[PDB]
């Protein structure tokens, strides 16, 4: 616990990458 | 131009609030605008354009944004400090790139929307979260300067 923040950081990295080729 | 991430984030959150459920500003957004010397208009063209991009990101990922936001808010003990931790875990883990910056902005704005929409969310949560997101986002400053600024980025 302090492990959710690192999950969120994971997701947003993926979405960030996803976006990069998709605009 | 040369506007900070803080001002652009705050202009997006204000713009958003205006566009959402009767368009009034939460007290803390009035405050942040005062204390952040908010020099950018929320109905300015950079802001309106970025609003579109972030709103798209939020829709493409509607459920992830919701889930991630709830896990955060139901588990944090100091919302303030916790915003700074997710920021670092995103950005100092292999540079920043456009999408991560925009995915973060999207996330902060979405978070803000949820707080200001829910009439029963306690003031202090809305307050610390907004302060939390604006302060963390200062970290994008140097890197968006390297790219010519926010207006430039959306110009090309
Ligand atoms: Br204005
Ligand atoms: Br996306
Ligand atoms: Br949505
Ligand atoms: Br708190
Ligand atoms: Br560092």
């Amino acid at each position: 616990d302090m492990r959710p923040e690192i999950w969120i950081a994971q997701e947003l990295r993926r979405i960030g990458d996803e976006f990069n080729a998709y605009y | 131009m040369a506007y900070s991430t803080r001002e652009i984030l705050l202009a997006l959150c204000i713009r958003d609030s205006r566009v959402h459920g009767n368009g009034t500003l939460h007290p803390v957004l009035e405050l942040a605008a005062r204390e952040t010397p908010l020099r950018l208009s929320p109905e300015d063209t950079v802001v309106l354009r970025y609003h579109v991009l972030l709103e798209e990101i939020i829709e493409r990922n509607s459920e992830t944004f919701t889930e991630t936001w709830n896990r955060f808010i139901t588990h944090t003990e100091h919302v303030d400090l916790d915003f700074n931790s997710v920021f670092l875990e995103i950005f100092h883990r292999g540079d920043p790139s456009l999408g991560r910056a925009l995915a973060w902005m999207a996330w902060c704005m979405h978070a803000c929307r949820t707080l200001c929409c829910n009439q029963s969310t306690p003031y202090y949560v809305v307050d610390l979260s907004v302060r939390g997101m604006l302060e963390a986002s200062e970290g994008l400053d140097g890197w968006i300067h390297q790219q010519g600024g926010w207006s430039t980025l959306i110009e090309d």
